[PDB]
C-alpha cells in the first residue's frame, strides 16, 4: 500500500527532488523523543542526509499536544516532514488540521501534486486508515502489513467512502462492521522503525558497518517488551554482519580494528561495565525465575555461586578486574549449572562490539547506556513544560553517545544505567514485599503512593521500567493467570498520577501469536464518558495524567469496561 | 586428463576463507559471502555517480558472473541456472536454465547491450537476447573464458585435442560479423607450493582477466605475468598480439633489483597507456574483502635486458640508450593503435587527435636521442636509417643540427635529400 | 585552481586537484585519496634510519609531512595500501626523532 | 619439451669437436671446439664472389644464419646476437636481447632489409640490418626460421597448439600475414644415428628454405621435400610433396635399400634440388665436404613393389609418364604464379614455361597413346580435354586413327573447333 518495502526508493528520490537545494533547508524531521527505536532511525537517517548535503532539521518531540504546536509554527518553505515513531495511529490529517485544497499545487490530467509530504515512519498498529487509504498527503512507510493483513479493510473502506432501505442496509452495516473490528484491536509494535530505514540504506546501496550497528541498536530495544518481534528481525542481522564483516581471521588486535562479532550475550544486566554477582542480582529475568526479592531468593542466587564454583568475593570483583581464567571458563560454566536453577534461558547470542583496545559492549548493554541517559540524562503548566524540556532535552545526551568520538557520555550513561535498575529494584520490592498489586478480575492494579526517590517514576520510561520489572517477574509464576496491568505513581508537586498500562506476556522461553494493548482504548472511551480532568497526549497512548482525585472514580470506571 | 573450471574475469578462490570476488572489471566488482549453507552477493561500483550498489540473498550459490554498464549476468555452473539482473529496474530481472548433460558445466558467461551469451564445457555456445528469448545454439571448441565491450565479444577456446584459440565477433543490433573464429592464441599455459596451486585449481588456464581496453582493442593476462594486446584487428591479415606489460621485470625494477616473490599483480582495465591493477601483497596471489585502490602501472615493451640493468647498478638508473629504445616503440605501438581507432570508431573525446599529436612528438624526441648514439659511435649507416624512419620535416632539422655537431658531414648531405623527396 | 582537472574526470582514472576539493570529494563517497610516495612504510623506514644516522641533520621530508598525515589518517584511513597503524607508528617515530633534534639545536 | 637451438642444415658435434652451424646455396659455417674457446669458419661454394675467414669466438654462438650479404651469430642461452657482413665497408654489429628465466633463442635469420630472432617463449624481435629495434610481437613458440627479400616463413610449435608456421611478407606500409600459423603437414620423427640427431635436433627439420623463385620449402624426419604451392593467394594454398628421397636412393640404388647413403638439401633452384649426400653409420654430413650434387624433382607417383616386379631401375614408361604429366603441370603454376607477379628474376623463365608445355602434351599424348592401347574410349577422351595447347590435338587424332578408334576423333574435333573459334 503507501509505500511497500519494494519501493522506499521512490519516496526517498522523490525526498532528493523536493528538498535538495544548497539555498535553504526544506527538510524537517520530528523524531518522538522517549524512544530507542525512533532515535536510531533517526540517527542512521542523519548520516544518509548528510552524505547527501541534504540541508535539513531535526525537532524531537514529546508527544501530541507538542506535535501540534511545532506542526502549526513551521516555515512555509519546509516541503517534506518525517515523522519517525509517530502518528501512523492518529488521524494526522484531521489532527494537524491539514486540509488538502490549501495544500495542492499543479492539478493538471487525472493527477495531483502537494507543497509539503509527510512521510510516516511508524511500527505501532492497528495503522489509522484515514492515512493509508484516506489521504494523499501523508506517506505512510509500511513492513508489508497492508498487502498481508488489510485487504478486507481496504475494501470495506472504499465502499463505505463510496456510498456518501433494504440493498444499502445490508451493506452499509457490513463494511461498517468491518471497521468496527478493525479499531476494537489493541496496540502493537511490530517492526523496529531501525529496520525499515536499514531496508531503505539497503535499496540506495549505502550500508555499512555504521548503519548496522545502528539496526542492531535500534532492534535490541524491542527485544524486553516485544520478544517475538526481536526474533522474527534477529536472523536478518546475522546475515548482514557476515555480509560487512571483511575477510581475516585470527587477526591481531590494533587501535584501528572495529570488530563486530556474533557471540554469546548473556541475558544479564550490564555485565561487561558491573561485577558478575551485580549482573544476577538487577537481571528481569533472573529475579522472575529465583524470586530474588526476598532473602530466601538471595539464598538461592549465594547456593548457585557457591555450586558453580566462583567465590563471592570473585563474583562480586568488577568485570574488568575479574580474573583471565573465569572469564574464559564461564561458558562452560554455565553450560553446566545454569540448568538446576531454570536459568537455562540465559544463555543467548547477540552482538558485540569492541573498538580498538577500549574494550567490548554488546547490543544490550549498550541500549541499557542509551535509555539510563533519556530518563535522567540532567503553574502546572510551567511545571509541565520546564519538564518536558528536559526530556527534549536528554534526547542529544542519548543522539551524541551513539558517536564514537564520544565514549565519556556513553560511559555516564554505563553508570546511571546501574543507578537506575537499583532504584527500579528497591522500589518493586516495596511492592512485592508490602502486597501492593491489587487483583481486580479484569486487571491487576497497583499505585505508588509514597516512597524514596519516587521522583523519578514520572519520567514514561522509568514507570515502564518498573513495569517491565513487575511483568516478568509475574508472567514467570506459573500458577498466575494472565492478566493487562495498571500501573500509578504520583507526582507530589503536579498533584497528579502518572498512569500507565501494561499488556502482560508469555514466559521467556514459550514458543504463541501475540495479545495486545487495549488499554488504548480503554483510557479513552472512559475519558469520553466521564466529566474527569486527563492527559491522553503521550503517543504510547497506554500512559495518561489524571489529577489525584479523580483517580479512583476512573479506575471504579475502568473494572466495569468490556474493552480490556 | 583436463578439468573443466568456471571462468570470470579477474575472479578469485575461496582459499581459507568463507568470501571471493565473483569478477572484477573497469565497471565495478562483485563479492559472494558464504553464509550458513546459502549465500549474499554484493555488486559494487567503481562509478557512483551512475549506478548504485546493490546486496540480495542467493539460494542457488552462483559462481559464474559478468558485469558491463548495462545489467549484472550470474550463472551456476553445475545446474545451468542463469539470471540476468539490468541496472536500472525498469526492466525486470529475468531467470532461465540451460540444458546441460551428465558432466557438463558453464564454464564462462557474458552479455552486450543486446545479448546474452552463454559457454559450457562440451563447446555448446547458446546465445540469448537481452530478455532472455533464445536466438542460437553453435558448436565450437570448449569456451574457457568470455568478455564483451559493447557489440564486441572475445573468446578464448581450449580443448586437449584443439589447442588454445580465440575468436572476436561484433554482433551488433544490425550488420553483425565475426573478426576471427578460433585463430591459435600465442599465450603460455602454467608450468603445471599451495600459494600456487590453491589458485590453478580454481582456474586451471590461468588467465588472471580478459578484457578490452578503454579503446576496445582486446587484452589478456596469462599465467607468464605479460600482458598482450591485439593490434590492428579490425583488418585481420595485419593482426598482430604485443606483449606490452612484462609485469615480472616492472616490479623487479621498481624494488630496486631485489627477486621480489612477496609482491603479485591484478590486472583491472587497460585504459590507454595505463593498467589498472591492485598490486597484491603477501604469499596468496589474489586481493581480499575491503578492496585496495587499483593502482596504476605504466606499459612498457619488454626491451630490458636484465644483465645489463645489473651491471650499471651493482631506484633503478636506465642506460639512456634503452631507455630511448623503449620510448620509441612504446610510441610507436600505441600511435598506431590511436590511428586506427580515430580512423575507424572515431574520436570518443575531442582530446585523442591532440594526444596523437603530442605521441608523435615522443617518437621523434626518442629516435633524435637514438641518433646522438649512432654519431657517438660514428656508425653514419646507421644515423643514416634512424634519421630515414623519423616523422615531422620539423624534427629532420635536428638530425643535420647533430650530425653536425659530431662532424659527420656525409650525414648533413644525405638528410637534405630526405628533406626534398618528402616535400614531394 | 585549474578548472581543466576537474571537469576531465574519468572513474578509477588518475588525476591531481587541489588537496580541499579532494577532501571534499572524499566526504562523499566520490573520491578516493592516494597517498604520496612519501606515506609508505618502505619510504618512512629509510627516512628513519636517515635520521638516526645523520644526528648533524633533519631528513628532506616534504615542509607539510605533520600536517598532510593528519588529514589523511583522520579523512581518508580507508585509501593507505599499508596497514594505517604501522603508518602512525612511523610518523610518531619521525616526531620523536626530529624533536630530540630539535632539543639539540636550540 | 626440449626445444633446441635450429638453424639450417646444422649438425651435432657426436662425440667430434667439429659440427656445421649451418649450410646454404652461399657457403657453408663451421665451428671448432678450440680448447675452451671456440674457432669459426665461414667457408663459401663459391670464392670468386665473396673470400673465406676465420675468427675466434668468446661467447660460444650456436646459432648462425648465412645470406650472401652477411653473417648472423647468437648463443642460444646469453641472449647475445652478432652480425657481420662480409664486405667490411660495412660494421659488424652485436646486440643482447632480453630473457626470461628459462627461455632460449631458438632460430635466427637475417635479410639485407631486416634481422630476425625467435624464442622458446614466442617473442618474434624484428631489427634493421644496423641493429635498431623495429619490433616486438608474440606468435606461438618459434622452432625454425628462414627468409629472403623481406619474406618470412616461419615454423611454430608447443603442446598447447601442435605444429604450424606463418608467412609474412614486409610491405612499405606494414607487415602482411599471408598465412598466420597454419598447422604444418610435415611429420615428425619417430639407434645410433638417430638418437644423436634427434637429441640435437628433436623437431627433425634438416632444412628450411625458400625457392629461387621465393616459394617456401621444407625437409622433414620423413625425407620428403615439401614446397607451398599458390601461397599468393591463401585460399588455394597446397603443400606439395615434391620429393621422397629415400625413392631416388631406392632407383639409384638399382632396386636396393640402403643404410649407407643420405641426403642433406642445401636449396631448390627450379626443378634440382642442390644438396649433399653422405656414406655413414651416421646421417649428417662430414668435415670434408663433398661437393654440392643435384637431385632433379621427381614427384611420388611410384609403388615400389610394382617397380621390382617389372625388373639402374627401368621404369615402366606409363609410370614415367604419370610422373612427367603431374611434375610439369605443378611447375607450371608455380612459375605462371610468379611471372604474373614478381616479373622475371633471372629472364629465362619466360622461355622455360613454353618448354614446360611442351613436355605436359609430350606427356599426355604418351598416356593417351596407352589409353588407346586398352581400347577405353572413356579415358582417352578426359585427357584430349586436358592438353594445353592446339597443335597437340593432332596427335590426338593421328593416335586415335591408327588405333582404328574414330569414335574418339569425332567428339576431340569438336573439342579443337569450340578451342579455336572460342
Amino acid at each position: 500500500m503507501y509505500y511497500g518495502i519494494s519501493q522506499f526508493s521512490e519516496a526517498y528520490n522523490k525526498i532528493l527532488r523536493n528538498s535538495s537545494s544548497h539555498s535553504s533547508c526544506q527538510l524537517v524531521i520530528f523524531v518522538s523523543c522517549l524512544n530507542i527505536d525512533a532515535l536510531c532511525a533517526t540517527k542512521m537517517l542523519s548520516l544518509l542526509f548528510k552524505k547527501q548535503l541534504v540541508q535539513s532539521q531535526i525537532v524531537p518531540i514529546f508527544g501530541y499536544s507538542e506535535l501540534r504546536r511545532h506542526y502549526s509554527q513551521l516555515d512555509d518553505n519546509i516541503n517534506s516532514l518525517l515523522l519517525v515513531g509517530f502518528g501512523g495511529v492518529i488521524d494526522l490529517e484531521a489532527f494537524l488540521e491539514i486540509d488538502p485544497q490549501e495544500y495542492v499545487i499543479d492539478t493538471d490530467s487525472g493527477e495531483q501534486s502537494f507543497r509539503r509530504d509527510i512521510y510516516v515512519l511508524d511500527a505501532h498498529r492497528p495503522w489509522n486508515l484515514d492515512n493509508i487509504f484516506g489521504s494523499q498527503i501523508i506517506q505512510c512507510f509500511d513492513d508489508g502489513t497492508v498487502d498481508d493483513t488489510l485487504g478486507e479493510q481496504k475494501e470495506a473502506y472504499y465502499k463505505l467512502l463510496e456510498l456518501d432501505r433494504k440493498q444499502r442496509k445490508k451493506q452499509i452495516h457490513e463494511y461498517e462492521g468491518v471497521l468496527e473490528e478493525y479499531y476494537s484491536q489493541g496496540t502493537t509494535v511490530v517492526n523496529s522503525i531501525s529496520a525499515q530505514i536499514y531496508s531503505l540504506l539497503s535499496a540506495i546501496g549505502e550500508t555499512n558497518l555504521s548503519n548496522l550497528w545502528l539496526n542492531i541498536l535500534g532492534t535490541t530495544s524491542l527485544d524486553i517488551a516485544y520478544a517475538q518481534v526481536y526474533n522474527r528481525l534477529y536472523p536478518l542481522l546475522q546475515d548482514e554482519v557476515k555480509r560487512l564483516t571483511p575477510s581475516s581471521r585470527n587477526s591481531v588486535k590494533t587501535p584501528d580494528t572495529l570488530t563486530l562479532n556474533i557471540q554469546p550475550d548473556y541475558y544479564l544486566f550490564l555485565l561487561r561495565h558491573s561485577s558478575l554477582y551485580d549482573s544476577f542480582y538487577y537481571s528481569n529475568y533472573v529475579n522472575a525465575k529465583l524470586s530474588l526479592w526476598n532473602e530466601n531468593g538471595k539464598k538461592r542466587l549465594h547456593k548457585m555461586f557457591a555450586r558453580m564454583g566462583i567465590p563471592l568475593s570473585t563474583a562480586q570483583e568488577t568485570w574488568l578486574y575479574m580474573d583471565h581464567s573465569i572469564k574464559r571458563e564461564l561458558g562452560i560454566i554455565f553450560d553446566k549449572n545454569l540448568d538446576r536453577y531454570g536459568l537455562q534461558d540465559i544463555i543467548r547470542d547477540g552482538f558485540v562490539r569492541t573498538l580498538g583496545y577500549r574494550g567490548s559492549i554488546s547490543a544490550s548493554e549498550f541500549v541499557e547506556a542509551l535509555t539510563a541517559l533519556l530518563e535522567v540524562g540532567n503553574n502546572s503548566a510551567q511545571k509541565l513544560t520546564n519538564l518536558r524540556k528536559r526530556w527534549v532535552s536528554n534526547f542529544w545526551l542519548s543522539w551524541d553517545a551513539l558517536d564514537d568520538r564520544k565514549v565519556e557520555l556513553l560511559n555516564r550513561g554505563i553508570q546511571l544505567a546501574q543507578d537506575l535498575q537499583r532504584a527500579i529494584f528497591n522500589t518493586g520490592v516495596a511492592i512485592l514485599e508490602k502486597k501492593l498489586i491489587k487483583h481486580l478480575r479484569i486487571y491487576r492494579l497497583c499505585v505508588l503512593q509514597d516512597g524514596p526517590d519516587l521522583d523519578l517514576y514520572r519520567n514514561p520510561l522509568t514507570l515502564l521500567r518498573l513495569g517491565n520489572w513487575l511483568i516478568e517477574c509475574c508472567a514467570e509464576s506459573e500458577d498466575k493467570q494472565l492478566l493487562p496491568m495498571v500501573l500509578a505513581s504520583i507526582d507530589e508537586n503536579t498533584d497528579t498520577y502518572l498512569v500507565a498500562g501494561l499488556t502482560p506476556r508469555y514466559p521467556r522461553g514459550l514458543d504463541k501469536k501475540p495479545i495486545l494493548n487495549n488499554f488504548s482504548m480503554a483510557f479513552q472511551q472512559i475519558t469520553a464518558e466521564t466529566d474527569a480532568k486527563v492527559r491522553i497526549d503521550n503517543f504510547e497512548s497506554s500512559i495518561i495524567e489524571i489529577r489525584r482525585e479523580d483517580l479512583s472514580p476512573f479506575l471504579e470506571k475502568l473494572t466495569l469496561s468490556g474493552l480490556l | 586428463k583436463f578439468r573443466y573450471m568456471p571462468f570470470s574475469p579477474a575472479g578469485t578462490p575461496f582459499g581459507f576463507t568463507d568470501r571471493r570476488y565473483l569478477t572484477m572489471n573497469e565497471v565495478g566488482y562483485v563479492s559472494t559471502v558464504k553464509n550458513s549453507e546459502q549465500y549474499s552477493i554484493t555488486v559494487s561500483f567503481f562509478d557512483v555517480g551512475r549506478f548504485r550498489e546493490y546486496h540480495f540473498e542467493d539460494l542457488f550459490g552462483y559462481d559464474l558472473c559478468f558485469l558491463n554498464e548495462k545489467g549484472t549476468l550470474f550463472g551456476q555452473s553445475k545446474t545451468g541456472q542463469i539470471q540476468y539482473r539490468p541496472h536500472d529496474s525498469i526492466h525486470s530481472n529475468w531467470t532461465k536454465i540451460i540444458p546441460l548433460q551428465a558432466g557438463e558445466r558453464i564454464t564462462s558467461v557474458a552479455a552486450t547491450p543486446v545479448r546474452v551469451i552463454v559457454g559450457t564445457s562440451l563447446g555448446y555456445f547458446r546465445s540469448f537476447n537481452q530478455f532472455g528469448v533464445p536466438f542460437a545454439v553453435e558448436k565450437t571448441s570448449p569456451i574457457v573464458a568470455l568478455t564483451a565491450q559493447n557489440y564486441r565479444v572475445f573468446s578464448v577456446h581450449y580443448s586437449q585435442f584443439h589447442g588454445l584459440s580465440y575468436s572476436l565477433s561484433e554482433l551488433g543490433t544490425s550488420s553483425k560479423r565475426y573478426y576471427k573464429r578460433e585463430c591459435p592464441l600465442p599465450m603460455s599455459l602454467p608450468n603445471i607450493k599451495d600459494a600456487n596451486l590453491d589458485y590453478y585449481n580454481f582456474n586451471p588456464m590461468g588467465i588472471k582477466s580478459l578484457f578490452f581496453s578503454s579503446y576496445g582493442d582486446p587484452c589478456i593476462f596469462g599465467s607468464d605475468n605479460t600482458l598482450l594486446l591485439l593490434s590492428k584487428w579490425r583488418s585481420p591479415e595485419e593482426s598482430k598480439w604485443l606483449p606490452i606489460l612484462d609485469s615480472n621485470m616492472e616490479i623487479w625494477k621498481m624494488s630496486g633489483g631485489k627477486e621480489t616473490t612477496d609482491i603479485h599483480v591484478w590486472p583491472l582495465a587497460l585504459a590507454y597507456d595505463t593498467l589498472n591493477c591492485i598490486l597484491v601483497k603477501g604469499k596468496h596471489i589474489w586481493p581480499e574483502f575491503p578492496l585496495p585502490l587499483p593502482s596504476e602501472m605504466e606499459i612498457r615493451m619488454p626491451v630490458f635486458v636484465k644483465s645489463k640493468l645489473l651491471e650499471e647498478n651493482k631506484e633503478i638508473q636506465i642506460p639512456v640508450s634503452m631507455a630511448a629504445e623503449e620510448e620509441y616503440l612504446r610510441s610507436k605501438v600505441l600511435s598506431e593503435l590511436l590511428t586506427d581507432t580515430l580512423e575507424n570508431d572515431g574520436e570518443m573525446y575531442g582530446n585523442e587527435n591532440e594526444v596523437l599529436a603530442a605521441l608523435n612528438g615522443a617518437y621523434d624526441k626518442a629516435l633524435l636521442r637514438l641518433f646522438a648514439s649512432a654519431c657517438s659511435d660514428q656508425n653514419v649507416e646507421k644515423a643514416l636509417s634512424l634519421a630515414h624512419e623519423l616523422k615531422q620535416d620539423r624534427a629532420l632539422t635536428a638530425a643535420v643540427k647533430i650530425s653536425e655537431r659530431a662532424e659527420l658531414p656525409s650525414l648533413v648531405k644525405k638528410i637534405n635529400n630526405i628533406r626534398e623527396a618528402r616535400y614531394e | 585552481t585549474d578548472d581543466k582537472a576537474l571537469n576531465n574526470m574519468v572513474a578509477m582514472r588518475s588525476t591531481e586537484v587541489v588537496l580541499w576539493i579532494a577532501l571534499l570529494l572524499k566526504q562523499q563517497s566520490k573520491c578516493s585519496i592516494v597517498a604520496p610516495q612519501w606515506l609508505t612504510t618502505k619510504e618512512l623506514d629509510r627516512k628513519i634510519q636517515y635520521e638516526k644516522t645523520h644526528p648533524d641533520r633533519f631528513s628532506e621530508l616534504p615542509w607539510n609531512w605533520l600536517v598532510l598525515a593528519r588529514i589523511l589518517f583522520n579523512k581518508a584511513k580507508d585509501d593507505f595500501h599499508d596497514p594505517i597503524h604501522e603508518l602512525r607508528g612511523k610518523i610518531q617515530d619521525l616526531r620523536e626523532i626530529r624533536q630530540i633534534k630539535v632539543l639539540k639545536g636550540l
